[PDB]
């Protein structure tokens, strides 16, 4: 449901720097059309992407999904170490209706190689059930990136101010680890979804965690702290 | 509790003076020049990496930024999705290559100072977020402006709520 004051949610995926720097402009942009291909059953203001651009008016000027062969045309290429940068918006200007722009950059360096989308809050506006949405997205990175290293849905403001680990990440409200997890080590409405041979998927609850709530907050602490006690809750600048 | 921003003095350890001067390829022009006291498009480089302004004696690049919250949401708090690419490359990656660029981390500050609030408020926690300890963000508005008028408001409005509270407590 549409609200007037929402929250403000980070959505990122990490990946492996030295193998996604080696694919060639080619290979990049089939990965990236094969996502717009997941995200669009998803919901109607996902359908359709547009370029980036100086004002309103020159950012819709293209449509990558009706003229698939402009999607070459925003993939850039550095000269010194090869990095491609890739930044999309669905084609809505308010986040209330869905607002919500693809940034995909991947230059070689741990913290610089990852996909997210700006203000995942846009999509709280526009989910039904967003637990079962969100997931969708996680399967669908991970069926196209096996480079991918680690993904974390959470909220902006929780993710800055209040978690566990001020250096470390997250596992948020969703996020995905890549080893196989026990789920008597984590809290009981804490579920876990295993990937073959590839990782799991942690859902701290189905419903959107909240930070003024201690029944969500408790929940993704210690899940963070058991991540940490095994060592598999990474550094942030790494 | 806004980042209170020092002053800065005139020009013409701390490696930056190794740089020098150059030019730089008029409301923004104002602000860097209120900011850094840097004449004309004059700029600082040092490094192989431009620099708005530099405080020699406080060993401390400086930068400034003015009229980016058209490209924001201004209630929300998070930029307009269309212009997310201008805001990565103008905003957080400029940002992050002036973090990675000082050396001397005890003396070698970098400060970005903002004329626009929701600019500096959203450039400020995606700063903390990227690890960036060196960099510091200030609201840091030159007067004559709508901001400089809710600068003055603010802080007025900050000895007010620590007048209330310091003299009913031991704080």
């Amino acid at each position: 449901t549409d609200a007037k004051a929402f929250r403000r949610y980070i959505f990122e995926l990490y990946f492996d720097p030295a193998r996604l720097l080696e694919l060639d402009d080619d290979q990049h942009l089939q990965r990236i059309e094969r996502f717009l291909d997941a995200l669009a059953p998803l919901h109607p203001v996902l359908e359709n992407w547009y370029l980036c651009g100086d004002s309103l008016r020159d950012a819709l000027s293209h449509n990558v999904t009706e003229h698939r062969q402009d999607l070459a045309k925003a993939l850039s290429r550095d000269r010194r170490t090869r990095a491609v940068e890739l930044v999309l918006w669905n084609g809505e200007e308010d986040p209330l209706k869905g607002g919500l722009s693809l940034d995909y950059e991947a230059s070689g360096r741990a913290v610089s190689s990852r996909l997210q989308l700006e203000d995942a809050g846009s999509l709280l506006q526009v989910f039904d059930a967003p637990a079962s949405s969100f997931v969708a997205i996680f399967l669908a990175v991970l069926e196209i990136w096996p480079e991918t290293t680690w993904g974390m849905l959470a909220p902006h403001a929780y993710f800055v101010h209040q978690r566990t680990f001020p250096d470390r990440r997250s596992i948020g409200w969703i996020g995905f680890c890549p080893h196989p997890l026990r789920a008597t080590d984590f809290p009981a409405a804490t579920e876990l979804v295993d990937i073959p041979g590839r990782g799991t998927l942690l859902l701290n609850g189905r419903e959107p965690m909240d930070e003024t709530r201690r029944e969500h907050f408790e929940r993704v602490g210690e899940a963070d702290i058991k991540l940490m006690e095994l060592g598999y809750l990474p550094p942030l600048r790494g | 509790l806004p980042r209170m921003g020092p002053r800065l003095p005139f020009e013409l350890e701390c490696p930056p003076s190794r740089g020098e001067m150059a030019i730089a390829n008029d409301l923004s022009a104002r602000y860097q020049q209120w900011v850094t006291n840097f004449p004309f498009p004059h700029e600082w480089f040092w490094s192989g990496t431009w620099w708005d302004g530099f405080d020699e004696p406080r060993c401390t690049l400086l930068e400034a930024k003015a009229n980016y919250a058209f490209l924001f949401v201004p209630l929300l708090g998070v930029p307009r999705p269309w212009a997310r690419a201008k805001v990565k490359s103008d905003l957080l990656q400029k940002a992050e290559v002036h973090s990675d660029k000082a050396r001397p981390t005890p003396p070698v500050f970098v400060e970005w100072h903002f004329l626009q609030r929701i600019v500096y408020e959203y450039c400020a926690a995606e700063y903390l977020r990227m690890g960036l300890a060196n960099l510091k963000a200030f609201w840091n508005p030159m007067p004559g402006t709508d901001e400089h008028d809710d600068y003055q408001e603010t802080r007025a409005k900050e000895q007010e709520e620590m007048k209330r509270f310091c003299e009913e407590n031991p704080g």
